[PDB]
Order: C-alpha cells, then sequence, then structure tokens
C-alpha cells in the first residue's frame, strides 16, 4: 500500500524474505555431516541390476 | 444467500499446527490445529445462520 501520507509498505518490511527450501521436515546426516541423499525406489516388475 | 451461507459454515478448512515445520530450537511440543468441521447432521444444518 501507499499510506495517506507517502510512506510506503512492501512486504520488506512486513515479512522476512529469505530463499529456503519448500518444507521443512526432512533432514539427512551422513556420518553426521549435513547431507541429502537420492533414495530411489524401484517400479513394478522392472529389471533391478539393469 | 442459502448456497453462499453453506459453504461459510459447512467448511471443512486447513488451519497448520502448533510449533510448526520450521522451529524454535528448543520447542518442547507439537500438535495439529483443528479450525472448523463438516457439519454432521440434519439439526447442526437448521441452526445455519443466515
Amino acid at each position: 500500500k501507499v499510506n495517506q501520507d507517502g510512506s510506503r509498505v512492501l512486504l520488506r518490511d512486513v515479512a522476512k524474505i529469505e530463499l529456503g527450501g519448500e518444507n521443512y521436515d526432512i533432514i539427512a546426516e551422513f556420518n553426521g555431516q549435513p547431507a541429502s541423499g537420492l533414495g530411489i525406489k524401484l517400479a513394478t516388475g522392472a529389471n533391478a541390476l539393469d | 444467500d442459502v448456497i453462499t451461507a453453506i459453504k461459510a459454515q459447512n467448511a471443512q478448512v486447513a488451519a497448520g499446527q502448533l510449533g510448526g515445520t520450521p522451529p524454535v530450537k528448543g520447542q518442547q511440543l507439537n500438535a495439529s490445529i483443528i479450525a472448523q468441521t463438516r457439519l454432521t447432521s440434519t439439526e447442526e444444518f437448521g441452526k445455519i445462520l443466515l
């Protein structure tokens, strides 16, 4: 908004903006060290080693 | 007015949870918040305010 005055309101002021993950449910620690893995799950009647 | 008042009271909404996903390190408890619920009977539909 613009206010009845001249003071401008933008969500830099009203909110804290950071570039973070969309969910904060899961975290991964490989040997204690912070990590992120790709746990690939098999299909159905696929090819396994292939 | 009847229609609009129905979906305004017979609503099953989605409110979050106490101590959500990104927490304040030191939080002890977590509980899902229930706001409105879907009306179950003919009598509860009778008490819907217009």
